[PDB]
């Protein structure tokens, strides 16, 4: 009975909260009405983790949505799955971020913060043991990027013996709402180094390019991207919310994924990569999955993992298969690429089975890596952040908010302090 | 009569305890009811098996046992499995949350908090002892409880005990099955404080389980089941002189005299034959030399070394059903011949045997198949260092970057305890190989 | 090849075989550990929730 | 792909077989720390065999037996010839050999020393001395060694009057097969031998020391071809029958005896290696054992047959892509 307390900040962060608690709902036997109709004790098992019991053996989402517009808000509660969700729980302002950091961390957000605190604090009250929070959000935006971050600080204020996890979508100009997005980004980074044990870092840069490349889809819309997302945070939270041996709960998975605090922003893979309503017959082979959940075209985020070095690595492989052969394909995969996986860390690689697959597919297999070659990642971020800072092009819209160039300045060199150790890491030899 | 304690610490101390006290049962005919319709002397006994249970008026025999983890599930499931009525609530302690495969949050942060308690419930066993003579610690290396909260209990328990002897079961970690990348930074910090407080230790690695189970029970890919059901096997065969009328290993003390010249070197390596799949429709059963002769062969041993390349200190064989002294001693005779054995000059080139007549019980529709005679050799070779060497191997690559320390420093443990307990464990790889080389 | 101590009984019987011869801390101190260990992680949460305070 | 490391840079037949393994295509070298291997060159000294065989879905190979030292040093071999009944003190191929301390047989030594006297010519091996004198022995060794007595009367090589001593190249696989490789070589001294550098065919001291060096034969090493014809010619016999059926027990006694303590049959890895075994002949063409070098070195013109010998034998055996031995049958 170890609960996790779930946040969503911001139109991404409630779009992709509202996918995962629809495909997860929907694994463990949950209806939009909250009753379950289920055919295994499995699916119950570890229902306590995500969900509340009410009387009449309703279950209840640990669900907080937060938004400074209620514009996404209105659109889940008026969604399928819009009724499951706790309504004291929907806190939401009027008058919006403007994509805009600052509003969200300092101004708009500073003043609704307490009002969501207020929210965690019964939801943690009411907890056996609570393991810590899982939050979902955007960095480009400034809802979920500035007033998700402050959330996340005073959230550690209060709860610092607590494990703190994000899904956080990074921006990319192939997807870019506005201009200041790889400002808001370098601004929330800062926060999530300090104040974050786990990051998965889903990339729209690879969202979009998956969708193109692979899936063949022409013009990608959110949905499309989502698709992609809830199908990773599915996977990445089974063997939190199924029977397992490994990476059971968010403490011991931090403990085997981050070998050093500021290096915990992994880099999530899936396979098969599927689109919607795409309805697939054939299902994968063992050597199939594992040769994918490796491969750089199944990444989220968009990184090549051949320029960098594997500091560990979770590979999750969900339906009924054989145990023999998934241990001999990933035995397989670091003994013909050992070169790739720091050889200072024995066995970094750790796999998990569960019998339950996802809906849709008969086999399927997450894969979570701390990689170095994230690097990538922040490099871009930041030469978009330098290319504009150099002419303090787009600040007046932060020092209007009470914001000084100096903090700019900070985050720019965090982040560039980031990128160097893992730049450390990756040229160290045993 | 002198009574023994088992402690079982951890997910994998529990759930080989399972093992063991299931097949203890069945070996002693002792129904999950916890009645005993052999034990003509009712509430009371002065008798081998009382050394493991202790008796209730109504006749339930229960065993001299507490489970002890961090974290329910595990102990939850023996509040509600089939031997339920055999323990009482007491002997079963749990925990909220676990000590996430850390050992300084096993032994100083959840520890402190739960150490009293458990040793509380430990002097309520030892209050109901005539003459306790001893402990019985099962736990693993890998995991934050097993090793952190083990040594943390191992301490205490050489302040409120002094008098009495410790011994330990303890798993050591393989990749094929473990949970987690810092069971190496666990399992030397571990052994470094514990070292002082055991005075006899039995080594089971993994990795040698596993193979066996692969190999000669013919399972794909083995579970815990697979594995602490011959693990258990292991367990009864050098407990069984405890627990049955004999001469040999009558008591926890005879342990250290027999297997454990010098204190440190406390980690006998221990070898059994025969492994048999019930799944086997036709087997020729294995004579007293063929299955003497496989205690020798490096594929049968608890842990994988070559003995050949060491020196013995002590040896000592256990056998199981329809042995008889001669066949024995013709057996040795033979193989002294054909095979690599060399003791230290200081020691005699000997074997203490101990026989008992009644073979080895199997778990009905378990893996292992029943057999008329079997064999466990207790023998406390150098060779053994093997796993010392490559254990502290992986603990140098992960220490020299410092890696996961951040995990460790961060529950209250100092930096320095890391080199300190790495230190100790360099100097035992060179008292093992001054006394094998 | 020599047996000595012989000894049987109903259960079975032991020997032994030669081939050849021969050629601490107290509980205060404990106490200490966990408490000084215990002091090292409420210095590191009130550094932390210093720097929060900042 | 299979892959090796490499750990013995000191190493020239290992430094080709490592060549011929990559020009194959189907072999990978990795770091030397690298412990995802199927193959490990290692180095010379501690070895570290405790950590082979411990890693799953990868059959490791070792080009070391563990435990062959004790073939391959000069103190352990004695004590092995003596100590052993395979071999037993009545060895006819091994020359009168007692193990001498610095500051131990010395007794023994000398009880037998006492008995020649009343050819009494002797050698000490740890920088040698060839003495007559035991007082004379025994200061050197204490200014551990072994003393062996000298072959008096060794076989004579015409036209020269030199001496010589033969190297055969030994190749020992996972299954314990022992493979003599085809060739062998002659040391040559090319100083007339004196009964009172023309003492030690050794390659290194003939280069140094000697005026004559490589005026009958290429760098004073005559190859089998040459010496068998010479042996038909001056002596009406072959190498075969004079010598080799000697050479080919030697070799078998050696290593049987020492299988049961180093093979690696039923063990978690595997072992295969290269011996040199360096014998004399005296006068009645009668074979002796020097000693056994447990990395030895290759003739310049074999080393490519050896090492694609090695490499088809031994490595391939085990790890299969994509004859110039002779079996030594048991
Ligand atoms: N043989 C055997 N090994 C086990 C078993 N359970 C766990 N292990 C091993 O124990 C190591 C992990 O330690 P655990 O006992 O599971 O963890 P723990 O003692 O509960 O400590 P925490 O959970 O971290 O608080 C790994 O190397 C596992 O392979 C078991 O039932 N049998
Ligand atoms: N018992 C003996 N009788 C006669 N000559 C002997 C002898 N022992 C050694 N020699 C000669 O002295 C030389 C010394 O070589 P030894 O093999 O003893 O040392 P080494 O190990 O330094 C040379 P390598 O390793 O190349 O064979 C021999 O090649 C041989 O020519
Ligand atoms: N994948 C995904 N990304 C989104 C979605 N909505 C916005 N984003 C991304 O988030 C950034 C805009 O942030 P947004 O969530 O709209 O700001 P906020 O609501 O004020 O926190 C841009 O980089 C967008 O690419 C969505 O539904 N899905
Ligand atoms: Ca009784
Ligand atoms: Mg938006
Ligand atoms: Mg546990
Ligand atoms: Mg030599």
């Amino acid at each position: 009975m170890r609960e996790i307390v779930h946040i969503q900040a911001g139109q991404c962060g409630n779009q992709i909260g509202a996918k995962f608690w629809e495909v997860i709902s929907d694994e463990h036997g949950i209806d939009p009405t909250g009753s379950y109709h289920g055919d295994s004790d499995l699916q119950l098992e570890r229902i306590n983790v995500y969900y509340n019991e009410a009387t009449g053996n309703k279950y209840v989402p640990r669900a907080i949505l937060v938004d400074l517009e209620p514009g996404t808000m209105d659109s889940v509660r008026s969604g399928p799955f819009g009724q499951i969700f706790r309504p004291d729980n929907f806190v939401f302002g009027q008058s919006g971020a403007g994509n805009n950091w600052a509003k969200g961390h300092y101004t708009e957000g500073a003043e609704l913060v307490d009002s969501v605190l207020d929210v965690v604090r019964k939801e943690s009250e009411s907890c056996d043991c609570l393991q810590g929070f899982q939050l979902t959000h955007s960095l480009g935006g400034g809802t979920g990027s500035g007033m998700g971050t402050l959330l996340i600080s005073k959230i550690r204020e209060e709860y610092p013996d607590r494990i703190m996890n994000t899904f956080s979508v990074m921006p990319s100009p192939k997807v870019s709402d506005t201009v200041v997005e790889p400002y808001n980004a370098t601004l929330s980074v800062h926060q999530l180094v300090e104040n974050t044990d786990e990051t998965y870092c889903i990339d729209n840069e690879a969202l979009y390019d998956i969708c193109f490349r692979t899936l063949k889809l022409t013009t990608p819309t959110y949905g499309d991207l989502n698709h992609l997302v809830s199908a990773t945070m599915s996977g990445v939270t089974t063997c939190l919310r199924f029977p397992g041996q490994l990476n059971a709960d968010l403490r011991k998975l931090a403990v085997n994924m981050v070998p050093f605090p500021r290096l915990h922003f992994f880099m999530p893979g899936f396979a098969p990569l599927t689109s919607r309503g795409s309805q697939q017959y054939r299902a994968l082979t063992v050597p199939e999955l594992t040769q994918q959940m490796f491969d750089s075209k199944n990444m989220m985020a968009a990184c090549d993992p051949r320029h960098g070095r594997y500091l560990t690595v979770a590979a999750i492989f969900r339906g009924r298969m054989s145990m023999k052969e998934v241990d001999e394909q990933m035995l397989n995969v670091q003994n013909k690429n050992s070169s790739y996986f720091v050889e200072w860390i024995p066995n970094n690689v750790k796999t998990a089975v569960c019998d339950i697959p996802p809906r849709g597919l008969k086999m399927s297999a997450t894969f979570i890596g701390n990689s170095t070659a994230i690097q990538e990642l922040f490099k871009r971020i930041s030469e978009q952040f330098t290319a504009m800072f150099r002419r303090k092009a787009f600040l007046h819209w932060y020092t209007g908010e009470g914001m000084d160039e100096m903090e700019f300045t900070e985050a720019e060199s965090n982040m560039n302090d980031l990128v160097s150790e893992y730049q450390q890491y990756q040229d160290a030899t045993a | 009569m002198r009574e023994c304690i088992s402690i079982h610490v951890g997910q994998a101390g529990v759930q080989i305890g399972n093992a063991c006290w299931e097949l203890y049962c069945l070996e002693h005919g002792i129904q999950p009811d916890g009645q005993m319709p052999s034990d003509k002397t009712i509430g009371g006994g002065d008798d081998s098996f009382n050394t493991f249970f202790s008796e209730t008026g109504a006749g339930k025999h229960v065993p001299r046992a507490v489970f002890v983890d961090l974290e329910p599930t595990v102990i939850d499931e023996v509040r509600t499995g089939t031997y339920r009525q055999l323990f009482h609530p007491e002997q079963l302690i749990t925990g909220k949350e676990d000590a996430a495969n850390n050992y300084a949050r096993g032994h100083y942060t959840i520890g402190k908090e739960i150490i009293d308690l458990v040793l509380d419930r430990i002097r309520k066993l030892a209050d109901q002892c005539t003459g306790l003579q001893g402990f019985l610690v099962f736990h693993s290396f890998g995991g934050g409880t097993g090793s952190g909260f083990t040594s943390l209990l191992m301490e205490r328990l050489s302040v409120d005990y002094g008098k009495k002897s410790k011994l330990e079961f303890s798993i050591y970690p393989a990749p094929q099955v473990s949970t987690a990348v810092v069971e190496p930074y666990n399992s030397i910090l571990t052994t470094h404080t514990t070292l002082e407080h055991s005075d006899c230790a039995f080594m089971v690695d993994n990795e040698a389980i596993y193979d066996i189970c692969r190999r000669n029970l013919d399972i794909e890919r083995p579970t815990y089941t697979n594995l602490n059901r011959l693990i258990s096997q292991i367990v009864s065969s050098i407990t069984a002189s405890l627990r049955f009328d004999g001469a040999l290993n009558v008591d926890l003390t005879e342990f250290q005299t027999n297997l454990v010249p010098y204190p440190r070197i406390h980690f006998p390596l221990a070898t059994y034959a025969p492994v048999i799949s019930a799944e086997k429709a036709y087997h020729e059963q294995l004579s007293v030399a063929e299955i003497t002769n496989a205690c020798f062969e490096p594929a049968n041993q608890m842990v994988k070394c070559d003995p050949r390349h060491g020196k013995y200190m002590a040896c000592c064989l256990l056998y199981r059903g329809d042995v008889v002294p001669k066949d024995v001693n013709a057996a040795i005779a033979t193989i002294k011949t054909k095979r690599s054995i060399q003791f230290v000059d200081w020691c005699p080139t000997g074997f203490k045997v101990g026989i008992n007549y009644q073979p080895p019980t199997v778990v009905p529709g378990g893996d292992l198949a029943k057999v008329q005679r079997a064999v466990c050799m207790l023998s406390n070779t150098t060779a053994i260092a093997e796993a010392w060497a490559r254990l502290d191997h992986k603990f140098d690559l992960m220490y020299a970057k410092r890696a996961f320390v951040h995990w460790y420093v961060g529950e209250g443990m100092e930096e320095g305890e890391f080199s300190e307990a790495r230190e100790d464990m360099a100097a035992l790889e060179k008292d093992y190989e001054e006394v094998g080389v | 090849m020599e047996v000595i101590e012989l000894n049987k009984c109903t259960s079975g019987q032991s020997f032994e075989v030669i081939l050849k011869p021969p050629s601490d801390p107290s509980l205060e101190e404990i106490q200490k550990k966990l408490e000084a260990a215990e002091e090292r992680r409420k210095y590191q949460e009130a550094e932390l929730l210093k720097h929060l305070a900042e | 792909m299979y892959t090796f490391v490499v750990r013995d840079e000191n190493s020239s037949v290992y430094a080709e077989v490592s060549r011929l393994l990559l020009a194959t295509g189907q072999w990978k070298r990795l770091r030397k720390d690298n412990p995802r291997f199927n193959l490990m060159l290692g180095e010379r000294n501690r070895l570290p065999f405790g950590r082979l065989g411990h890693e799953p879905g990868l059959v490791q190979l070792v080009n070391y037996y563990r435990g062959a030292d004790k073939l391959c040093r000069k103190a352990s071999l004695v004590k092995l010839i003596k100590t052993s009944p395979e071999l037993s003190e009545s060895c006819t191929w091994f020359p009168e050999s007692y193990v001498i301390y610095p500051t131990d047989e010395r007794e023994v030594f000398l009880a037998a020393y006492n008995r020649r006297r009343e050819g009494n010519v002797w050698i000490a091996k740890s920088g040698i001395l060839i003495s007559s004198e035991a007082s004379e022995l025994l200061d050197f060794i204490d200014e551990v060694h072994v003393i062996q007595k000298y072959l008096e009367k060794p076989l004579l090589l015409e036209p020269g009057h030199r001496k010589f001593d033969i190297r055969s190249w030994v190749l020992v696989d996972h299954l314990y097969n022992i493979y003599l490789y085809r060739e062998g070589v002659l040391r040559t001294s090319s100083e007339p031998y004196n009964s009172a550098t023309c003492h030690l065919t050794n390659h290194c001291i003939q280069k140094e020391y000697s005026k004559n060096y490589g005026r009958y034969e290429e760098g004073n090493e005559m190859f089998f071809e040459e010496f068998n014809q010479y042996l038909m010619d001056a002596l009406n016999t072959t190498l075969e029958n004079s010598i080799l059926l000697q050479i080919k027990h030697i070799i078998r006694s050696c290593l049987m005896c020492i299988e049961p303590a180093i093979s690696t049959k039923h063990l978690h890895y595997q072992s295969f290696q290269l011996f040199g075994f360096d014998f004399m002949v005296d006068e009645e063409l009668k074979v002796w054992l020097i000693e056994v070098n447990g990395a030895p070195a290759c003739a310049q013109k074999l080393y490519a047959e050896l090492c694609q010998g090695i490499v088809d034998v031994a490595i391939s055996s085990v790890f299969p892509l994509a004859s110039i031995f002779i079996k030594l049958h048991h």
